[PDB]
């Protein structure tokens, strides 16, 4: 169910991504709410696209993890923590990570173009 | 380790958004409202604050807008601010109704601008100001009155507030939740339950009851400038009536502009009133007192007293019963000192209503034909507080506190589906 | 076999959506309307139902909303509901115009609230009610009349209904299509043709003609409570005139509030009328009769008769000609029994118009200076039905049936681009 | 032309998918119609994305065809039937198929993540 | 070579779109306006045209809509179009104020329809028309006047026009840019600077100044039917005052309808005026003359003269100062021939204002209590032009030219992110 | 910065595509502007999708360059010209190129389906 995994560990909740994904998308209030829901959906889809993740729910990248963002190991993060706690611990680094992701995907596209010209 | 992007993460943040109506003529426009699963979050603890909940402010704006919208096509009653020549309706009454009804003569407009008509109408004394004897309506020096359309019902219809996609409403299921702080049992819904927009002061009617025990809620329980909302575990039944049989008459005041007024009374003239069982009220107060002692001291004397003053709309229990507006004197309910069969509340009827504590707008409520009786549940109280003795008095008039008593368990949150976490997976 | 997903599939389902206007002052706001390919579906058969077509309901709501919008900035004419002192305009007439025009004296308001003016106006007898002789306007006991702005034309302008992206309009090209059932020749358009919002009763004017043969359309041809819409193969020309030369006068009734009224008549006073050729009408009825025999029996006697009763708006042929509202007596057209040079219809003129069968709103149509003549095409009929003899009578008044006569060939469908089908292709 | 293939067989109509795809995307009526057109477009694109078909018109999957949905062979479906008739015969199974597609793509992404961690 | 698609290309085309407000009661609704980086384009040359700039048309529509919106809840003043019985306020004055103020007696409505009150009010002679002596207000034969709400300020507040996503605003930074043609130094912003909606004629107040030199801008400098906008390098200070101490009175004219009017004058009655330094004005004109010689000839005689005629709103310098509307006579400023300490401008005050050159709407400006003084900067001029001598005169009245003087440096462009170019890269 | 590369050469400006891409996405004016911004964004994304470029900023295709569209060499186009000048020179061929791109991607999807059936 929608947000049913909110209290579950990060690992277990990673198998319900389609459940929340499907739920992301008087007359004037309904119209304004519909328009703002569309803008939020598209903003998140644009961020996924520019990182090279346009069609994926789980997307692996080429940006290394910096231990200053979080120095926890993978068993602590995936077996003990939930996603709400994780978002709270590293919320202050969200914009740093996004910028790095943006740079890496753009660089990768350059190399792809460079290789297809040979 | 590598950065991995996850989309569809069950994470959220506090947010303020626009909510829409769902429901199953009527002043709340439930036909424009759209037609109407609770998922338990097993290990989610969520911090709530009923005093900073923007669902109350949105409900307030929505109720006022719907109220005002229902009056736009109705008769303006501009011709009614004229000098009235009034006498007492029943000079032989020696009951509490002596002087309450005025028989007022006036020159009213007609369908043709060059013709006038002489009209005799009955008015309640609370609707007129003395200038036979000369009178004017109470609204004539502050606002114009619009006649409510006789075809538009004032009966509360449950309204469900539904959130748009990308947002969710979290509900607190903790039976002892006091409106603020951590809630260990939280579930997600997209639409709240149906909340009836019941408008009243001092006594909260036809609302939700507490589960196991009475619940005292206050923004700051030690600040005497804040109101105390009391949610009862069991209802107290209140039987209200307008026992007289009122005959309604109608005249034309313009092309298609009909004026409805109180014509006569068939039979005896009697005072409107509400009946509360004495034993039920006393048990209810004993329960309120134990819960107040938990905050004010086990050895503190707890006193109840009548409202200290202000407009009739806040010094009485104001409510709409059968289309009429009742102002009941609750001094018989709040008159006790707590140290360590029927109760009858007299009620006044008014036809000129100043809603939502506004100045500049007023409504004329046309009379209801016949005898009115209604039975309601008292589900909560609004109290104010003034050593070794504490005194509590009825409060109210700000309708947001009536809606805070139903929306206290709901919070609106924004879903944040993008998460980033370290993994061993590298892009190839 | 494997599931393969196809996006862009040419599939659709019945749907009801919002349509928008396209066009090439004017009461229908064609300047807010946006500026204006038919693709044949070679093997598509589509089931149509003109009686459940939501394009008619949307067109109805749109025409009423545009009509009402054009009257918001116009003079309210509140001062006109006064006692009138009326006499006969031309006491020496012995024609059908005797008593039709009243010369009414009244005290009208001026630009200054403390000053009045005496006004003499001509009114048609159908616009006044007797209380010289005392009269009032017919609207004074039901509604206020708003003066139509003299600068706003009432001439129908074609309106194209265009569908939004994701939707399409299917058009039925079968020349014998009766409005319901399977259509073997269907094409897709996004915008219908330009449909003129012609408002009339009994006779459908300036519409579409049938191709090969006259077409009888009815929701239930055996239910006498339903109307029969008749689409003609050829038009019948109708020449309507208001032969008198009317002089229009104007007075000021407030700051910037001008009242336009019928001042005088230059020359002779004559009755308004419409001319229909007798031979053309008789051939038209013979064609209608053969098509009715196809449904009611080859040996049934088919009778035409005048409307049995009701308001003038439905017992006559109502139409707007040159800005004036004509009510023509069609009893000369529907008076025949079918077993096994000019025709002249008298017409009345009205200035107080109650549109769309509503009560509570009324319009005052200011007079048109001079002599009015218009020529229209009769493209269809609205008939009602009451053994061995069947009797048909003129009907109308519900404008949706006038629009059903143009929208009968269009259907709105939603495109469903996602399809799933088995293939031999497996994802790798 | 738009919907020109509606009367054609399923095979022939499969080569006009771009024709209908390009056509999927008073003032208040126009505004509400524009907003609803956008929501329908995005809802269909979201369904394609969650199935792993975000960039394709013809998308092959790993969900087997169940003969209880349709027991017709491929020549009957592709050479004789049109897409309108096909949608009508199997409309009752549309939601079953979509659920299976949602599960398979999510499982595939898990395996991709599992393989990139080695 | 192969076609390669690039998304995010820094390319744009000319476009017309809807702009929104950003800001940091008030007639311009800056509370509905949202809360408020300039990137230099090093090698971008952009062609501008201030005379075809749709930002001016949008600003015009927005300012008019905001102005009209601020008057919807205010008193309608319908009862004021009555006969007035007027005399001269101060029969002993021999100054320019003789006959300027009328002491007018009238019968006004009250809170009760059956009661009247006798009112004495002071009016400026420009607000009344002679029919003691009988007068009416100037608006009574053209429009109704709405009283401005005393709580709504008329003080210009800077408005920033921000463009939506997908669009950008290009700013021209060339100090000698004349409003048209190529601009070699262009930067991109998303929101313009704050432009105050200052309403004035002839003299542009509180605007932007030129950088290095005075700038003459005209759609066609040789077409005498076009206006010449002059942007000054330095401001000319103008000190305007309403030196009399006016006492404001108020009466009730209906339920909740208060009428504010000019009651009395405390002390001496003196003429309103504006002071301009003679030396500063003369230097300013010398600068304007050199720049005009650059277009009209070095040996041409340049003459300045007073406005040739028309309504007071265009023949004088019209502006709002402290809530009052001033009409200052500028004939002392434009009276010179150019071949090869204080200046005092008399001003009239008006209370009935016809804004935006419209007919049918009018506003009543309630009086301001006390003495008014304001100091403004003259930042530009609006000139018109009529051999060897050229004559220039004050112009204005079309507020778009006041806004063209601030929006001349901005252009709205649409971003076209999809580009196609040849490369050596082939898809595999 | 947004449009900072507008005056730069086509090559240099090709490395700032994410800068403009992120910037592509009273109450009634704001609502109408938001809806129209969304429609323009989605129209461009739809064109990228139908060409097989749904997730890329730089997308190479199988449509050959026709010398009648531009007979300039690559050093003239990429080292001397800016994107504004290029769009101006070949604006008249934009719709020709788009049609060819639409046909090639559709043909490629057919072949993919044809190969996965073996
Ligand atoms: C509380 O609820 C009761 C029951 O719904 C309301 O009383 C009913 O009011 C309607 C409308 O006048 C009557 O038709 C019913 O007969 C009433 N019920 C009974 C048992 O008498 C009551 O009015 C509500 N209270 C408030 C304040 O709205
Ligand atoms: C049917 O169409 C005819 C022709 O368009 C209409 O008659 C015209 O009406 C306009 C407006 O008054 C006149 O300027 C034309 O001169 C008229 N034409 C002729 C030939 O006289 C006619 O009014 C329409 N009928 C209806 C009911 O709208
Ligand atoms: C030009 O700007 C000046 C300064 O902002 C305005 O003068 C001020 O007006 C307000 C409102 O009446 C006063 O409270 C200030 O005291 C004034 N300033 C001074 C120095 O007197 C002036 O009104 C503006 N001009 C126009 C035409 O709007
Ligand atoms: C809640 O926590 C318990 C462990 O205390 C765990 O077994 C359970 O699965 C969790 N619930 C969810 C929904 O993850
Ligand atoms: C009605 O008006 C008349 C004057 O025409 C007055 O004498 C009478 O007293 C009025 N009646 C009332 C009830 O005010
Ligand atoms: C509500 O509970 C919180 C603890 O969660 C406490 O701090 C607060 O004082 C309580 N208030 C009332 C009125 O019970
Ligand atoms: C609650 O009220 C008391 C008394 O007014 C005050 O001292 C205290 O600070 C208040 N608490 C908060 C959280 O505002
Ligand atoms: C209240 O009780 C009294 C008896 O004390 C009874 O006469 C009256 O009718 C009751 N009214 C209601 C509304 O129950
Ligand atoms: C009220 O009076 C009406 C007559 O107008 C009568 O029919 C009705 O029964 C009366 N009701 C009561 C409760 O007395
Ligand atoms: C009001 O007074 C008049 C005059 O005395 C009387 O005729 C009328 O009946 C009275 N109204 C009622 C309801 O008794
Ligand atoms: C009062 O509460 C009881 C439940 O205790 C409920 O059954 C009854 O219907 C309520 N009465 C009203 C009028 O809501
Ligand atoms: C107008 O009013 C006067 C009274 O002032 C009356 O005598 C006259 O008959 C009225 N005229 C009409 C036409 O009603
Ligand atoms: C219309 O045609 C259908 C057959 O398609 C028939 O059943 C129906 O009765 C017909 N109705 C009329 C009025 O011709
Ligand atoms: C048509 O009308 C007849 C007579 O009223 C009725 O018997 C028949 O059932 C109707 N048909 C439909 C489809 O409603
Ligand atoms: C109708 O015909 C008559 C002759 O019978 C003629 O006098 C009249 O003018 C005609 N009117 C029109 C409108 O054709
Ligand atoms: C109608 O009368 C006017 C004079 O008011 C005249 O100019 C015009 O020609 C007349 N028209 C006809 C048809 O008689
Ligand atoms: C109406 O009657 C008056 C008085 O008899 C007369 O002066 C006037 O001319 C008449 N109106 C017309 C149009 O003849
Ligand atoms: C009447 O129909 C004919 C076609 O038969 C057309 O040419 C003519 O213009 C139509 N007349 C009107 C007034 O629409
Ligand atoms: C319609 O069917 C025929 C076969 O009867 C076929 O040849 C033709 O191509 C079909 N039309 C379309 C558009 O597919
Ligand atoms: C007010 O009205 C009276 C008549 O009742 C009139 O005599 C007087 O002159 C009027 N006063 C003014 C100032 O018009
Ligand atoms: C503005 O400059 C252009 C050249 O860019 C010139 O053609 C035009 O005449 C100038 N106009 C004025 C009024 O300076
Ligand atoms: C400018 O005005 C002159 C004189 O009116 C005219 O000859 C010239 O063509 C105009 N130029 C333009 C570009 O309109
Ligand atoms: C204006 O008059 C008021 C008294 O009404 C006084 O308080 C104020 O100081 C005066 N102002 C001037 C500038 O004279
Ligand atoms: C206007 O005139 C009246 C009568 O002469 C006088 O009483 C009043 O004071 C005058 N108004 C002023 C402001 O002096
Ligand atoms: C006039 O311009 C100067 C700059 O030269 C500025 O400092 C001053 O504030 C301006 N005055 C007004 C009233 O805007
Ligand atoms: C502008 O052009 C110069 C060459 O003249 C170049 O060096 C500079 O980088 C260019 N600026 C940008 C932003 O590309």
């Amino acid at each position: 169910g929608f947000l049913g995994a909110a209290g579950s560990t990060m690992g277990a909740a990673s198998m319900t991504l389609t459940v929340q994904a499907r739920n992301l998308l008087w007359g004037i209030k309904q119209l304004q709410a519909r328009v703002l829901a569309v803008e939020h959906y598209l903003r998140d889809q644009q961020l996924l696209g520019i990182w090279g993740c346009s069609g994926k729910l789980i997307c692996c990248t080429n940006v290394p993890w910096n231990s200053s963002w979080s120095n926890r190991n993978l068993s602590e993060i995936w077996d003990n923590m939930t996603w709400l706690q994780w978002d709270k611990e590293i919320s202050n680094y969200t914009q740093i990570i996004y910028g790095l992701l943006e740079e890496s995907q753009n660089q990768q596209e350059k190399n792809e173009q460079d290789l297809l010209a040979l | 380790l590598w950065v991995t992007v996850y989309y569809g993460v069950p994470v959220w943040k506090d947010a303020e958004t626009t909510l829409f109506c769902a429901s199953d003529h009527n002043v709340w426009a439930t036909h424009a409202c759209v037609p109407t699963q609770e998922i338990h979050l097993e290990n989610v603890t969520e911090e709530f604050n009923m005093w900073k909940n923007n669902m109350v402010e949105q409900m307030h704006e929505d109720i006022i807008s719907l109220w005002d919208q229902s009056l736009k096509p109705c008769v303006k009653l501009t011709p009614l601010c004229v000098t009235l020549q009034c006498t007492n309706y029943a000079p032989k009454l020696r009951s509490m109704m002596r002087g309450e009804i005025k028989n007022c003569s006036f020159n009213m407009t007609t369908e043709l601008r060059d013709k006038k008509q002489k009209v005799y109408s009955l008015f309640y004394r609370l609707d007129v100001v003395q200038i036979n004897k000369e009178y004017r309506l109470i609204n004539c020096n502050t606002s114009a009155i619009t006649q409510a359309c006789p075809k538009v019902s004032f009966e509360p219809i449950p309204i469900h507030y539904c959130a748009p996609a990308g947002f969710a409403i979290l509900k607190c299921k903790d039976k002892k939740f006091n409106g603020t702080g951590p809630c260990p049992s939280v579930s997600t819904v997209q639409c709240t339950h149906g909340i009836k927009p019941v408008v009243s002061t001092q006594l909260l009617l036809n609302g939700s009851l507490a589960e196991e025990e009475v619940i005292i809620r206050s923004e700051n329980i030690t600040n005497n400038a804040k109101n105390i909302l009391v949610q009862l575990n069991t209802p107290v039944q209140i039987n209200c009536t307008r026992p007289s049989n009122n005959t309604v008459k109608s005249i034309r005041i313009g092309p298609g502009q009909a004026f409805y007024y109180f014509g006569d009374v068939l039979g005896h003239v009697r005072m409107a009133h509400c009946n509360i069982s004495k034993a039920t009220w006393n048990e209810t107060l004993g329960k309120v007192v134990k819960q107040l002692r938990k905050h004010f001291g086990n050895n503190t004397i707890i006193r109840f007293a009548q409202s200290s003053g202000g407009d009739l709309e806040v010094t009485t229990h104001s409510f709409n019963c059968g289309g009429e507006f009742f102002y009941c004197n609750t001094s018989g309910l709040f008159n006790s000192t707590w140290i360590s069969d029927s109760l009858i509340l007299p009620c006044w009827i008014k036809q000129i209503i100043n809603m939502w504590q506004r100045i500049g707008q007023a409504m004329y409520a046309p009379p209801i034909q016949g005898v009115i009786r209604c039975v309601s549940n008292i589900t909560g109280l609004i109290l104010t507080r003034d050593s070794t003795t504490e005194t509590f008095r009825p409060g109210g008039g700000d309708m947001r506190d009536n809606w805070r008593s139903e929306l206290y368990k709901y919070k609106v949150v924004k879903i944040e589906p993008l998460g980033v976490a370290p993994t061993r997976c590298k892009r190839r």
